[PDB]
């Protein structure tokens, strides 16, 4: 969940 | 129950794209790479169970998606700024570093090249602005970074894209290098998912 | 073959992740079921070999995913026009009918009810312009289709809020109820991937 | 093709 | 700044070529229309600024294009469904009436002709099972179509081709009756390029 | 997506 | 008649979006150039002029869209498809030298940089088979071109990419170079359209 | 089917 954006992969 | 069986196969499915990912890297396959990278980007809002046995693999992908999108100046990885996709790479490299518990050696030798491609990269765009903050807050310390810095600057002040350093750097042969580093300290492990789709077209 | 075998993985992954797309409907986890969505939606810019394989699920995975946003009229599953979810659901319906070649008896009494429903969430949203619009468009015509569509016009020309058909609709109770619809049309196998999460774990 | 991403659009276009 | 002159341009040029469309349209001349479309296509991709000036546009272009195609019925225009391009017409017909605030009893007529041709095409062409589909979805409604509801749908079950309603039906004359409603709902003009070059080819 | 939303030409 | 008119308005059209390809290009907003591109090549089919007005940018646009394309070794403008874009763009490069009657002498080093990206690339992408097809087509007199010729062979044999004259070979690099080259050629007017465009938000 | 004209002569695009 977090994982989503502590390992983010993707452009903001 | 229900849900130990999807976060096992939320670990399947993510361990196997990303193996698809570097093999896509690896090929030049830029546009496949990006759309495992979105699959895989979706898949991190899911129940995983066990973070440390996928945290690696995740770190490396995070590095290589940024470095991916490293010519796009204007693509923004990070939340809070107008970070360069190649400084965001530069600070994932960091937390390879510290949870791949790896030597300040085995590391500088990339992060010294993650840096000089940030800045000729903005050099070939144009930006001579963010080629000089970037140049003067990572390189200007000094191991034998200490002509290329230099040349760097003259090539700035000048606006000089003509000039050797600038002219010889490919993105792409970096890129590749950037992969052959990340990839060497992962496992060899064949992802479960394709080990059984062998066995399937068998 | 290194391609061969994405699209066999591919296919694994999509039909796993519907399943527990219509888990997470089913037990009404419908955040859950938005983001197997995004999942599958990444997923579908990958190749899958065989269409045919996996475009009734699709298409019922289309119909849920409006029907799941229903009440964001703001959402919208159009590239050409300004159509509120459900309006969109309908054509998905339509869509369904043809590619399971359904009969019109079958398809007709829940078509009924999406309109009902479209038009019902117009109103307690208090979008009595759009409402309208949708019931002229497609209630207009007459059968038992006849009480429902005065009493709904009454209740929009008075903007009536309290009335017993609007006090008394449940969105919960209708998406459960499309399920139901859209489940009897499906060969509920279990996925390949997640009889291996069984062997795998036990 | 990949249009399935379209064809079978499952998330808002939005 | 440089980026708002491409824009005032690219719209001059869609407006230009769509006068031009028109134009071919309106002289039988489908070929020309054809490659304008295309070129109107390509020219989308691209910043046009604002779009409250070209939508009304826009559509008409949209009708036209699947009418001048109607007779492809293995040509679509729909991204999800297999639609034949007068029912992806009768769809645009909608956003028409909806963008241009016109009202039902303006629009029926030549909706109604839309639905007529989209089933008798399907029928000169042997395809009676769309043929019934089209005409119980659109036609299998109205008050004053029954008689056509009941000729068109023996017609199909007799593959009586052979019958007064098929034979002289006239997709020319279908075709150019459709122009010629599309255009009271549009001015007319001289596009700003147009009007150029005759200031100049002087 | 104004070519996609004012789409003049066949997916196809 | 409304003709002659139509074929001078294509030609302005046709010529503003050529300079915009360029602009493009010159900026390295290769995504803008082949959006641009696309629409030139719908206008082709339009009638505009006589070939001499245009049949100069046109090869040079040709020569461009190649080179653009030069990474993807799976795309091919010859009609047969045996063609790399780099092989295409040798070939539009002597078209170039013949119909602008150009000396030798001002075609050789660009014509040797065409041939050097049209093998590296290969190499890079790990076609060494057809990275030595090209090489041995091209390079075989093509005397001076001893070193590199001599070079690469061995760079193809011994598969290494990791050698200079494939590490320090920037595609970048070599798109600009070419620009340059192609654009000296030319005729880089400001485009009817632009001035009009200008005389307007002026 | 029809009426190309320079199209081809001066292809910018890729057939592919």
């Amino acid at each position: 969940r977090g994982l989503a954006l502590k390992y983010l992969l993707t452009p903001v | 129950g229900e849900a130990r069986l999807e976060e096992a196969v939320n670990r399947w499915v993510l361990k196997f794209y990303f193996h698809e990912a570097l093999r896509a890297f690896r090929g030049s396959r830029y546009g496949d790479f990006r759309q495992i990278r979105d699959i895989m980007q979706a898949l991190l809002v899911r129940p995983l169970g066990k973070e440390h046995t996928v945290s690696r693999l995740l770190r490396v992908m995070q590095c290589l998606s940024r470095i991916e999108e490293g010519e796009n100046l204007d693509c923004s990885f990070d939340m809070e700024a107008e970070l360069t996709p190649l400084e965001s790479a530069i600070n994932v490299l960091e937390m390879i570093k510290t949870e791949f518990t790896l030597t300040e050696a085995v590391v500088e030798s990339s992060r010294k090249l993650v840096k000089e491609a940030a800045v000729i990269i903005c050099i070939k765009n144009k930006e001579f602005e963010k080629a000089s903050k970037i140049l003067k807050k990572h390189m200007s310390k000094d191991p034998t970074t200490q002509k290329l810095r230099n040349d760097l600057l003259n090539i700035i002040r000048e606006k000089n894209l003509a000039h050797p350093v600038i002219q010889n750097f490919s993105y792409e042969t970096f890129q590749q290098k950037m992969l052959r580093f990340l990839e060497s300290h992962l496992d060899d492990a064949e992802p479960y998912l394709l080990t059984m789709a062998k066995k399937a077209l068998k």
